[PDB]
C-alpha cells in the first residue's frame, strides 16, 4: 500500500550505501507521489544524479534540485510548484523525510532527511515519510557538510527507484 | 502507437489506416470547432512523435492554422531545450541519451529511438510531452477560429432564447480565456443581454435562478 | 474502458476510435432521442471516468445541453459529498482508496487513481455512479427537448390512427412522470384526443381494452 | 511491411487489403493534393520495395504522372549505379552481395533479396532509400498538377484575408523552391500582396508579423 | 483598544475621543468611497468589539447603509456557529470554553471577557475576525453606492482619455467581483471604448502597449 | 512604523491616524505636485509596508496615478527577482530567509516577518527598498501631471519676470532629466523666452550671470 523507494548514495562516485524511504501515500498522497515519481523518473526528469546540495550535521541533509542543483530550482510532477498538502505528519526525529520550501504553498521538488528532532519546523514543512533502511548511511553522510551547509564532496544520488 | 501484449510488455505496432481516415474526415467535415482536441486525444493515445507528425502533416488544407501549430510547438521545443540543456559527453551503457526539444518534436530521430525512450527503464514520455504541445496549439487555433467576441452577443427580438444561449455557450467554450472568469460571465452577461419580456420574466427569479428554471421561464 | 483479459487480470485499454465515432455519428444523426440513453449506457460499458469524460467532450454542438449536464453532475456530486462525508469512527484495518464527488467526476482523479478503485477488492463503483449521474443528465435533456407538451397530443380530422398513437407514444416517452402516473394518463387521455371517428370505435370497444384491440379496430 | 514481432524476430507481413484500399481511394478521390505525400509516407511504413511498387501499380488512371515517376526512379537508380561501384565474383556465405539501382528498385530483384538486404548487420535502408525516391517523384508530380504559380498570387477586392492566406500557404506547399527561399517568399509576399486596406494595417504593424497578430489585425 | 506597555503586555484602554471625532468627520465629508475601508482600518488596529460597536453606531445619517452592515455582520456570525460546533465531555484544565457567533460582534458580552478574549494564552482574535466582517460590510455597501456598471462605460467624443481611465479605474475598484476578471476587463474592455482617433492609435501599439504609453499616444 | 523605544529595543507602535489624516489632506490639496514626494518621505519614516501600503490605499481618486505606482512597484520587484534570486530550504533558526520580490511590496508578508527582518542583526532594509520603489512610482506620476512641457514656457508681453521664473523653474523642477541636462537647459531657455526688453536686460549683463543679478535686473 505505501511506495517505498530507494536511493544509492554516491560520494564523489564511490559508493556508499542504499536509503531506502516509505512514503506516507495514506495520509500525504500527492506529496508523496510526486517523490515517488521523480525517484522513478518515469514522467522524464528526476533524482537520478542530482547531489545533496546543503548538508548540516545534526540537522539535516537537503537534496532534489535537479534543475539547477544549488537549492534554487527543481520543479514538481503538477508543475514547478504546489500546495502545501496537509499537516498531519511533525518532525519527531531523525530519518523523517520533509519537503523544503520558500514559504507557504512553494512545494517542488526538494526535499530534506532531519537527522534530528526538528520540532520548530513542524507547521512549516511538509512531512511525507521516514528512512526505513539506511540511517546510518545517512548519518555517514553529515561528516561531508558543514554548519552553513555547503558540502566539501560532491555527494549524488547514484540511482533511485521504486522497491515497493 | 505502442501496445501492450499478452505478458505485458508493450512493443511499436504500424499506424492503422482507420484512425488516419478518421481524423482527416472530421478535420474536413467539422472544421476547426472545440470537439476536435478531444478527438484528437483519443485517437492517438499513445502514439509516437512520429505518428502525430503524420497526424498533422497529413491535413490538407487549413495550412495557416498548421503553420500557428508548428509555429507552437517550435517555441514549446524552444523553451524545453532552454529548461532543460542536455549534457555532453560519452552516455551510460544502461541509458539512453536524454532528448532535446527538437527530438522532442520528433523531427531529427529515429522511430526506434523513439520506441526505446517510451519503453526505457524508467519509460520517457515524448509522446505525452508532444501530445500536450499540440493539444496547446489546437486549443490557439481553435481560439483564432472563433468567429465573434463574447460581448458581442446581443439577443435579437425573435431569436429564441435556445440559440442565443447555445451561440453564446459555443463562442464561451470557444473563449477559453479562464474558468472563473467564465463563471462569472455565465452569471452576467448571460442575463444582461435577453430580450426585454422574456428579461424581466428572468429577473422576476432573481441571480439565484439556475439555467433549467431560466429556459423553462422563457419556454412556452 | 477496463475488460477482463485473459486470464482473470483486468487491465486498461483505451477507448477505441471506433466507440467514439461511432457515439460522435449518433449524436450528428439523431440529435437527443430517448432511445440515446441506451445507445449511450451500451457504447461505453464498465468505462473508466476519463472515457466517459471524452465521450462528453467530443460532441460537436448542443453545447447548452452538456452545460446542463455539466451542472447536473455537480449538483450530483455535491450531493454525494453531502451523504457520504467522513464522520469519526475507528479506522479500518485495511484501507481502500474513496472516490470524492471530484474524484468521480473524473476532474481531478488521475487515471491510475480510477483503476485502482475499480480493480480493488472490495471494488469501488465509481464508473457506475458516474454513469448514473451522466443519464440523470441526459434524462433532463431529452424531456427538456421535448418539443410540445404530451397535453397537447391530438389527432387531427384525417390523420390516421397509426400515426397519432405512435407520435402519442412517442412524446410520452420523452415526457417524465412517475409509472403509475402514465398508466392513468395512456387510459384517460389516448382515447379522448383521438379523432371522433375511431374515438366513437375506441369507445364501443371499451375503457379497459388493450392497445392492439383498438388498433386492429381503427385499422384502415 | 515488416512488423517487428513483440520481443521476438521481426516477421515479414503481406500489405493488407485495407492498406491498399485506403491507398488507392484517397488517390481517386483526391488526387494529387499536396497532402498525399504525407499521407502515402504513412501508410507505406517499413515496406519493402515489392510492397512499395504493388502501391504504385493498384493507381489506376493519371499514366502521365506514374511514367514521370518511373522516369525519376530510373534516373535516380542510374545516378546511384554511376556513384556507387558494384562488386562482382564469388561472395563470402553469410553477407549478401552489393545491391545494384535495379535491385533497389526492385524491377530487378525479389522478395528474399529484399528482406535479407533489410535484415542485414548492420541493416541497408533498401526501403528508406526507395521511398526517397518515390516521395521525390511524387513532389514533382505535386509541383506538376499545381494550377497557379506562387508569383502571381492576388487577394481579391472582396475575397477576406483569411481565404487569401490559405491558397497562398496551398501553393507554398506545391512551390518547388528551397526552404531558405521559401522563407523569405513567406515574409514579404504575404504582405506585399494583400489588398490595399489590410496592407497599410501590415505595414502599421510593422516589422516581427506573424500570422496571428495579422489575421487578428485585419479583422472585419 | 489594547496597547502594549514597558514590560510588553497589553490591558483595555479608553477609545481616545479626537479617534471617534475623526472617524465620524471622514465618514460624513467623504460619505462613501472606495478610500473609507483603508481608513476605518487603519483606525481601529485593535480594537474591541464594543468600539467597533461604538464606531458603527456613532454614524448619524445614511442608516439604509449601516442597516445592511448589521445584516451581512448578522449573516456572518451565524456562518461561524454552523462551521464550528462545541465540543462535548470533559474540559482540559488550562483550557476554559469560548464565543458564539453571536458574542462575536460583542452585542451580548461585557468588555472584561472580550479583553479576557483578546489576551487569553492562547490569544483569540475576536476584534481581527469582527473587523473583517465589517470591512467586508463596507465592501457591500460602497458597492452599492456605485453610481454605474462596468460594462455601460463608452468615452465621450471629447472626454479626455484622463477622465474616462479614472472612471473606469474608479468603477473597477468599487466593482470587486474579482481579480483576475479586473486583469481581463483592463486588457479589453480598456481597449475597446476609446475614442476612434485615439483608439486608433492605441490599436497602433498593438495589445503588448502598457498604460504608460497607452496615455502619452492620446496625450498632446 | 517601529522606533526607537527606551532603552535600545525596537518595537512595534502601529500608524497613527493623525499622520493618516495628514497624508489624506496633502492629497486632498496638494494633490500631485513635486513637494508630495518629500511630504511622503517624511511622513513615513520609517515604516514597515504594512504602514506604506496603508497610506497608499487611504488615497481617495486618483486612480490610474495609484495604478501606475502599483504597477511600476510591480516592475520592481520582478527586476529584484532578476536580479538577487532567491533560494529554497529551510530556513535557519537564528537568522531569517532572504525576502523575495513580492515579500517586500507587503502583499503575502506578515507583519511579524517584516519586523523580524527590520530588527534582525544585520538589518534587512525592506523599508527603505519599498521607500525607494514607491519615490520612482511618485516621481513617474508627477513628472505625467505636468500640463506642459519645459520647452513651451514663453513669457507673456507684459507678464512680469517673477512670474515666468517661477512658472518656468516649477515646470522644469516637475520636468524629469539629469541635473546635468538642465545645466545648458536652463542657460539656452530663461533668457531666450523672456520679454524682448528683458532679453535685451539680461543679455546686457551676460551669458553666465546668474539668477540673482538676472531678476535684479529687470526688477520692478
Amino acid at each position: 500500500v505505501n511506495p517505498t523507494v530507494f536511493f544509492d548514495i554516491a560520494v564523489d562516485g564511490e559508493p556508499l550505501g542504499r536509503v531506502s524511504f516509505e512514503l506516507f501515500a495514506d495520509k500525504v498522497p500527492k506529496t508523496a507521489e510526486n517523490f515517488r515519481a521523480l525517484s522513478t523518473g518515469e514522467k522524464g526528469f528526476g533524482y537520478k544524479g542530482s547531489c545533496f546540495h546543503r548538508i548540516i550535521p545534526g540537522f539535516m541533509c537537503q537534496g532534489g534540485d535537479f534543475t539547477r542543483h544549488n537549492g534554487t530550482g527543481g520543479k514538481s510532477i503538477y508543475g514547478e510548484k504546489f500546495e502545501d498538502e496537509n499537516f498531519i505528519l511533525k518532525h519527531t526525529g531523525p530519518g523523517i523525510l520533509s519537503m523544503a520550501n520558500a514559504g507557504p504553498n512553494t512545494n517542488g521538488s526538494q526535499f530534506f532527511i532531519c537527522t534530528a528532532k526538528t520540532e520548530w519546523l513542524d507547521g512549516k514543512h511538509v512531512v511525507f515519510g521516514k528512512v526505513k533502511e539506511g540511517m546510518n548511511i545517512v548519518e555517514a553522510m553529515e561528516r561531508f557538510g558543514s554548519r552553513n551547509g555547503k558540502t566539501s564532496k560532491k555527494i549524488t544520488i547514484a540511482d533511485c527507484g521504486q522497491l515497493e | 502507437p505502442i501496445v501492450q501484449n499478452i505478458q505485458g510488455q508493450m512493443v511499436h505496432q504500424a499506424i492503422s489506416p482507420r484512425t488516419l481516415n478518421a481524423w482527416v474526415k472530421v478535420v474536413e467535415e467539422k472544421a476547426f470547432s472545440p470537439e476536435v482536441i478531444p478527438m484528437f486525444s483519443a485517437l492517438s493515445e499513445g502514439a509516437t512523435p512520429q505518428d502525430l507528425n503524420t497526424m498533422l502533416n497529413t491535413v490538407g488544407g487549413h495550412q495557416a492554422a498548421m503553420q500557428m501549430l508548428k509555429e507552437t510547438i517550435n517555441e514549446e521545443a524552444a523553451e524545453w531545450d532552454r529548461v532543460h540543456p542536455v549534457h555532453a559527453g560519452p552516455i551510460a551503457p544502461g541509458q539512453m541519451r536524454e532528448p532535446r526539444g527538437s527530438d522532442i518534436a520528433g523531427t531529427t530521430s529515429t522511430l526506434q529511438e523513439q520506441i526505446g525512450w517510451m519503453t526505457n527503464n524508467p519509460p520517457i514520455p515524448v509522446g505525452e510531452i508532444y501530445k500536450r504541445w499540440i493539444i496547446l496549439g489546437l486549443n490557439k487555433i481553435v481560439r483564432m477560429y472563433s468567429p465573434t467576441s463574447i460581448l458581442d452577443i446581443r439577443q435579437g427580438p425573435k431569436e429564441p432564447f435556445r440559440d442565443y444561449v447555445d451561440r453564446f455557450y459555443k463562442t464561451l467554450r470557444a473563449e477559453q480565456a479562464s474558468q472563473e472568469v467564465k463563471n462569472w460571465m455565465t452569471e452576467t452577461l448571460l442575463v444582461q443581454n435577453a430580450n426585454p419580456d422574456c428579461k424581466t420574466i428572468l429577473k422576476a427569479l432573481g441571480p439565484a435562478a439556475t439555467l433549467e428554471e431560466m429556459m423553462t421561464a422563457c419556454q412556452g
